[PDB]
């Protein structure tokens, strides 16, 4: 007998979120508005060692009882940032998540941040940190959001390499002490009673309870960088500011990428639906990989090209993705192919909320944004209700805003914003 | 190149053992007893061997 | 519709940092490894610069400047 | 205990009448109590001397 | 409330239907208003018969280009129209063609389904460009060194058989086969037996058994010889590979025994011991606290950068050992850590890591049953395999019945005193040859 | 009590480690506790430490001591270690724990 | 020596007793072939022939 | 390369150049990292064989005749080509970068578009560096007479240095000033200086000051030839842009020659033109091109 | 150094005279300002905490301090901070 989500709001600010679908493993996660957004100049990487810094001593239990406590009864507990939000999520055998939820909110709420365990945890950062940039994607959207932004989203997920050896004990507990409160806190849970989170949460955070360190709101700065690496394939990211979380400029957005091409629907397939890979594939027979971006937060949205070609060819490919853009901001477009683009958005959509985690990751963040969930049948007629002009809006504001660019490689053919 | 006292595999030993092995600075004379007991040995090797040579 | 990995649908791992504290039951896809980065070399410091007096002169008026030499030390000239 | 060593070296060399017989008894159970029992529990003593625990 | 085993049984079964051909179709129902629909196809690369050792591969890279009643790009305009998802997948064993698309367009899903397992259009200029995709995706597939070293492994481990010879088959194969081979291929390993419609999800067993009858019926159901192909046992040889490269960075060896087979059930035992010695890598967050020995002095020394166990069954065989990547200065004593950890479970094995590996396993086996797409495989190999679905209460019995003599029998049984395969590629002149690995698979103590 | 106090004031004159210098916590024997309780010290009191260590051998090779007014006096003789080893020994005793059972 | 006071050490110390046990057999019977000891070979009966 | 790059004054340059030219000048003199390891000696031949060519080469000697230097001029220097490869104009893009490595100072530079090698406007150039302070003439001096300095120095109670930067070459100049100072004051010392040479630009300035920056110049240029080294790199640098050696006396005529309304028009080529920013340090407080 | 003391200019021909009484001026009626007494202990003070941190001059230092122990060799030019405290007008 699955039930529905119910919501309370405590008095001191906390969200919580549950459902009781009898699941043989049940997952809980606490969500916090304290992604690497909310660091200075001061401060930087600080929230990837405090991602990192999840299996350390807290007030109540040791590292060596949390991590084998948890692997005792075989439950994961896994950190998950984006810039805005940081998640913790433990799950396991609902005969253990009474332990597993002791394990998590003390190191939510109480952690004790010693400066022999952080001196051991930096060089794990570094490696990480090599690691995550093992590949090339990950590279140039850190440099995308470095151009592209100022102060607030231009802050890199991963810590810098002088950040490293510096970060001590104290900026941790700053940190944690001015991000960490309770009204910017959801505690979801999939696979759990209500009056079990409810107790636990009562009894753990009763001691945190205000809006902690307002963040600076973004600027968008543009620009463009370039980072001659000598790789085979040339990289390029060119985006424009876009809408933010919570206006159906976004969801036009998402339906002009859509459009225009969001990744392979078929194993090694040929992409005979995505504009710009069209308009490539029309012109150059080279290996390409041509997709568009869209990544909004809550005050800013980046929304643009990203390109894979060969070096050589790394111009052209670039130029026939940017006309196609232009195409449809001439309103150069038909309505079976703004159809095709909301079905695959929202089957998309329902294919990202079936799995366990990614239901229990968009509770987490509709319960932080707005503190009830939204149903996914209002999700699909708010998808149902963008209109043609409203793409051809979204079109036309992108290519008439000034621009960010990310390039990669060899970029001798490479062009830049004032020839496009 | 021409450092043979810690090159040459005979003499790193000898000079790993009795050069530059590092000692505490502050051992007194009842640290002396030992390497007297190794020479003391050679002394009773040595005068055995000449007490063989006719008994 | 309000989440990284359900609006950002390729571009997932690309926004998204996932660390694991403490390991699962099943082994991550791409476990990935460090392949030995090389020690960049030992310099000697340099001096600070905590007065006016000694930082004037310390802003570049010409061009830049590389000289190497047999048996000179390198310099740069600004 | 050294100096108990020093009079079980001059036992040694007597023989066996009064009262060398019971010197050399009371002699050895010394040497065996002080090297088994009393130096540990001495070590305890100055250990709770020196407020170590 | 309710406790593990109410909350095992309240999993709806997965119901098997059979048409008139043999063709099975099963389906298990949830709530989610998607659906993973595929057929799962008894034909890999031990089917073939070292003249056609790429027909599988290529045929699954010709299967999406376009069949007779849709020819070419028009068909994947379709699966575009809806926004469903078309992936494949190839094994030694078994052949995937999967769907992943909403509920409601599940009748069209199944009819592109059909299409693709029987009117595939295979054209000679589609050859060629497939041929030269998978020419330089062997290209780029030899530059990662996992699937090089299990390549080895196989290869070592069973000489001689169609286990062998890997999926994707050498290029001389690659630039000979012809359209009339896979069209042989296509004939002699596509029967409608042989064959499972498997789906998960939001689905109503009786629509997709109509579906069924509707465009799955009568496929071929006949050899048109009276040709019946045989399933060969494969001997397994205690062997060794060394591929020695010294300008690699690091080094994967893999160590493997024979595995018992998919029908043999002391597989969960042994999937219990590899819960024991687990996994890592070097971004593992637990530091020297983590509970597998072999972990915990792998982050004390700085001996391995990544470690796994594997226990990979085919029909009455299999492979069960170890693969880890690490430098070469370390790789000795990483050998006689991972054989120390062999021996302890043949010998010393308590009660409570015992208990951690099963609990290690239920979650792995729930947690890996878990969305549409991996139910839908389960099911697909469920009724390949076994012939039928193991439910999570049988596994769950299976589990609570093992317990740590067992464990340390059927571990002496398959890992004590056995002639292992050994496959290393990288710098691995400190690998140890033959003589000591064999004699570190048993002890002079028991 | 006083009288106890007093005693232990001579003991403590009696040990003779105050004549080099060297604190309580400077004279314990390194074992595996000692040294990660050493190695969890800020750098400012191991510096203090080793330099405290260098003196009295230094003492120690001459065969010498302070001048009176320059030793070690009773009250303030501070536990500078001892915080430190309770941690150690309280977490070694958990994984004993855990271990056993 | 309280440290392998525990069920564990118990589970390992059960293990490992017939091993030793079938060492301890090892070493006495290689002990009575190397000394040749008449306690127990005069009782064995084809090693009796040799006396 | 590490040593030379032990000094941030070095990277900021580099990266300026980088930042101004699209390419031709915005290639590194220092080997990129990623090209370390992979320069072969085929890469080394062809750049020899085509651009240690005979016409793009001078032999200068000081100490020795014309007779032994034509020689083996004659006897090695005949066997090369001609002209060689032509180049690529070396293009001007502008923009910005910031290298945030948490430095005690913070090292900016903000350059335009300038006069080439050749064009009387770039002695102007020249001159209007001296107006703003190119170096100072006291060792643990105040800089009286350097406008920038003066300009920075009233609204700054911390350490600082600010002079104009001047680069010239055969196609292309770059223009600009130059600012160390601390993280927290670093947008008040840049915005200082950058007024200060809008002042300059609006005609603000005494031919006094002129005349002293022209006898800094002056001064300079003769402080340069002073040295045999400094000659004949002097020597071989003319030899080289202008095929002919041109007397000091005529090089201080043609700076005499300048006008002040010609130092007004530099200043107002660089305030009008597009800029080109590199920063390094602790740059929470460092402003952005469009924040000036 | 820490025996000869050079002031010295560099100029053209042309302004040699103003340039000797220039120095005349510097070397003969130097005038000592408290306040600018004041500036520089600070600067010195400053300054010698810079040339702290170059690792040849300490090392020269304390190679002319151990070569020339109890002589008016040993110490620096710049002399000890509490000197650099304590000099009056
Ligand atoms: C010289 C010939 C023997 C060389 C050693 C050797 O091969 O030993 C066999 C083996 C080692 O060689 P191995 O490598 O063939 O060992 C195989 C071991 N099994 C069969 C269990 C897998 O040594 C032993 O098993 C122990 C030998 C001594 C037995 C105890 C003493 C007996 C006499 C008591 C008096
Ligand atoms: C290998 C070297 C040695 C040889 C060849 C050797 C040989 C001899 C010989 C031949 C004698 C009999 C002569 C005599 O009575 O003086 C002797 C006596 C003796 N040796 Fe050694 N010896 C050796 C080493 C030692 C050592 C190391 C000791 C112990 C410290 C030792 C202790 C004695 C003693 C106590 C006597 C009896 C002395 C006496 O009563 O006259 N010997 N040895």
């Amino acid at each position: 007998q699955p039930q529905d989500l119910e919501f309370t709001k405590l008095p001191n600010g906390l969200v919580i979120a549950s459902l009781e679908n009898y699941a043989p493993l049940s997952r809980i996660g606490l969500f916090v508005k304290a992604g690497s957004r909310y660091e200075d100049s001061n401060n930087l990487g600080t929230s990837h060692l405090l991602r990192l810094a999840s299996s350390l001593t807290t007030k109540g239990a040791s590292s060596f009882k949390i991590t084998r406590g948890i692997e005792a009864v075989g439950g994961k507990l896994s950190v998950t940032a984006t810039r805005e939000n940081m998640a913790y999520t433990v799950e396991g055998i609902r005969s253990d998540i009474e332990i597993l939820m002791e394990f998590l909110l003390n190191v939510t709420t109480a952690p004790e941040f010693r400066r022999w365990e952080v001196a051991a945890l930096r060089s794990q950062l570094k490696i990480d940190k090599a690691v995550a940039f093992q590949n090339s994607q990950t590279r140039i959207i850190e440099n995308l959001h470095d151009v592209a932004y100022k102060n607030a989203l231009a802050n890199p997920l991963y810590c810098p390499d002088y950040r490293m050896g510096k970060i001590t004990s104290e900026e941790l507990h700053y940190f944690v002490q001015n991000h960490f409160t309770s009204a910017r806190m959801a505690l979801v849970g999939l696979g759990v009673s209500h009056s079990v989170l409810k107790q636990v949460a009562e009894q753990f955070l009763n001691m945190r309870g205000g809006l902690g360190l307002a963040g600076a709101k973004a600027k968008y700065r543009g620009g463009e960088i370039r980072e001659q690496n000598g790789d085979n394939l040339v990289h390029a990211a060119i985006v424009a500011e876009s809408a933010a979380i919570g206006n159906a400029e976004a969801n036009a957005f998402s339906v002009l990428q859509h459009l225009l091409g969001a990744g392979p629907h078929i194993k090694r397939g040929n992409n005979t639906t995505s504009l710009l890979s069209q308009s490539v594939a029309k012109g150059s027979h080279q290996p390409f990989d041509v997709s568009a971006f869209n990544a909004s937060y809550s005050d800013s949205g980046l929304f643009g090209i990203y390109t894979i070609s060969q070096a050589a060819a790394a111009g052209e490919v670039i130029n026939a993705a940017y006309n196609q853009v232009k195409a449809v901001a001439q309103g150069n477009l038909s309505s079976a192919d703004v159809q095709a683009a909301k079905n695959k958005l929202k089957a998309g959509y329902l294919m990202s909320v079936e799995t366990s985690e990614g239901f229990l990751s968009e509770i987490g963040s509709q319960a932080l944004a707005a503190g009830s969930y939204m149903p996914p049948s209002t999700v699909l007629q708010q998808i149902d209700s963008v209109a043609d002009a409203d793409v051809v809006k979204a079109a036309k504001k992108f290519v008439s805003g000034k621009k960010s660019m990310a390039a990669s490689g060899n970029l001798g053919h490479t062009p830049f914003l004032d020839e496009l | 190149m021409t450092n043979m006292r810690k090159t040459h595999p005979l003499f790193k030993i000898i000079n790993h053992s009795f050069i530059d092995l590092p000692a505490p600075s502050n051992i007194s004379s009842w640290w002396n007893f030992g390497s007297l007991l190794g020479v003391c040995l050679m002394v009773q090797i040595i005068t055995g061997l000449f007490l063989a040579m006719h008994y | 519709m309000l989440s990284v990995a359900a609006r950002s649908g390729p571009f997932a791992p690309v926004l998204s940092a996932t660390s694991r504290g403490v390991a699962g039951a099943l082994r991550p896809l791409l476990q990935g490894a460090v392949p030995a980065a090389s020690e960049p070399p030992v310099l000697d410091v340099k001096r600070p610069f905590l007065c006016r007096e000694s930082l004037s002169g310390q802003a570049a008026a010409r061009p830049l400047v590389a000289t190497v030499g047999l048996n000179v030390p390198a310099s740069v000239r600004f | 205990l050294v100096a108990n060593l020093l009079i079980l070296t001059w036992i040694g060399g007597q023989p066996v009448e009064h009262p060398f017989i019971i010197i050399g008894q009371l002699a050895s159970i010394s040497y065996f109590s002080i090297i088994l029992i009393l130096m540990p529990i001495s070590g305890i003593i100055e250990d709770k001397m020196l407020k170590l625990y | 409330t309710a406790t593990f085993a109410q909350a095992l049984q309240s999993v709806p079964e997965t119901q098997v239907s059979i048409l008139d051909n043999g063709l099975r179709v099963a389906s298990e129902q949830s709530s989610h208003a998607t659906c993973t629909v595929g057929v799962w196809i008894d034909a890999g690369s031990r089917y073939e018969t070292e003249k056609n050792n790429g027909a599988g591969y290529f045929l699954e890279h010709l299967a999406f280009k376009g069949t007779k009643n849709r020819p070419g790009n028009a068909l994947e305009k379709e699966v575009e129209s809806i926004g469903a998802h078309l992936n494949a997948y190839s094994t030694r064993e078994h052949t995937a063609y999967l769907i992943k698309a909403l509920s409601k367009d599940l009748p069209k899903v199944v009819e592109l389904l059909a299409d693709i397992v029987q009117n595939s259009s295979l054209e000679d200029s589609q050859i060629e460009k497939e041929r030269d995709v998978i020419l330089r995706e062997m290209q780029e597939n030899d530059a990662s060194m996992q699937n090089v070293v299990f390549d080895y492994l196989h290869a070592t481990a069973f000489q001689g058989t169609p286990l062998a010879q890997a999926v994707e088959g050498p290029s001389e194969n690659v630039r000979r086969l012809s359209r009339t081979d896979l069209t042989d291929y296509l004939n002699r390993h596509y029967k409608a037996p042989r064959m499972v419609l498997a789906a998960a999800g939001g689905v109503e067993h009786q629509q997709l058994l109509d579906l069924a009858q509707k465009h799955l019926s009568s496929v071929s159901r006949v050899y048109e010889e009276d040709a019946v192909p045989g399933l060969t046992p494969c001997r397994f040889t205690g062997s060794e590979i060394r591929h020695r490269d010294d300008a690699l960075p690091l080094a994967h060896v893999a160590i493997a025994v024979e595995g018992p087979g998919w029908a043999n059930p002391d597989n969960v035992t042994l999937q219990v011991a590899n819960a024991i010695i687990g996994h890592y890598d070097c971004t593992y967050g637990g530091g020297v606290h983590l509970s597998s020995p072999l972990a915990s002095v792998a982050v004390a020394n700085k001996l391995c950068q990544s470690f796994q166990t594997f226990n990979i069954s085919y029909s009455d065989t299999g492979l069960l050992g170890a693969h880890f990547v690490c430098d070469a200065m370390s790789i000795d004593d990483m050998v006689f850590f991972l054989q120390g950890q062999w021996m302890r479970l043949c010998t010393s094995a308590t009660e409570s890591e015992v208990t951690r590996g099963k609990n290690i396993l239920r979650n792995a086996l729930v947690s890996h049953l878990d969305g549409t797409t991996p139910v839908c495989e389960d099911i697909g190999r469920s009724l390949l395999t076994y012939g039928r679905r193991i439910p999570l209460a049988e596994w769950e019995s299976r589990i609570q019945e093992v317990d740590a003599q067992m464990l340390r029998d059927i571990c002496s049984k398959y890992f004590y005193d056995q002639c292992p395969a050994v496959a290393g590629y990288g710098p691995i002149e400190q690998l140890p040859d033959y003589n000591r690995i064999r004699s570190g698979m048993f002890w002079l103590r028991f | 009590s006083k009288w106890l106090d007093g005693f232990r004031k001579w003991y403590y004159n009696a040990a003779g480690f105050n004549k080099l210098g060297l604190m309580r916590d400077d004279t314990l024997h390194e074992t595996e506790d000692v040294k990660e309780a050493i190695r969890r010290l800020p750098e400012d009191l191991y510096n203090d430490r080793m330099f405290r260590i260098k003196r009295a051998l230094d003492l120690t090779m001459r065969h010498q001591i302070l001048p009176k007014d320059q030793w070690t006096k009773y009250e303030e003789d501070k536990f500078y270690l001892e915080p430190y080893l309770k941690e150690v020994i309280r977490e070694r005793k958990e994984r004993e724990e855990w271990a056993k059972k | 020596l309280s440290r392998f006071l525990g069920p564990r050490y118990r589970e390992l110390a059960r293990n490992w007793i017939p091993t030793a046990g079938m060492w301890g057999t090892v070493g006495a019977v290689g002990l009575v072939w190397a000394t040749d000891w008449r306690l127990i070979l005069d009782w064995v009966p084809y090693i009796n022939g040799k006396f």
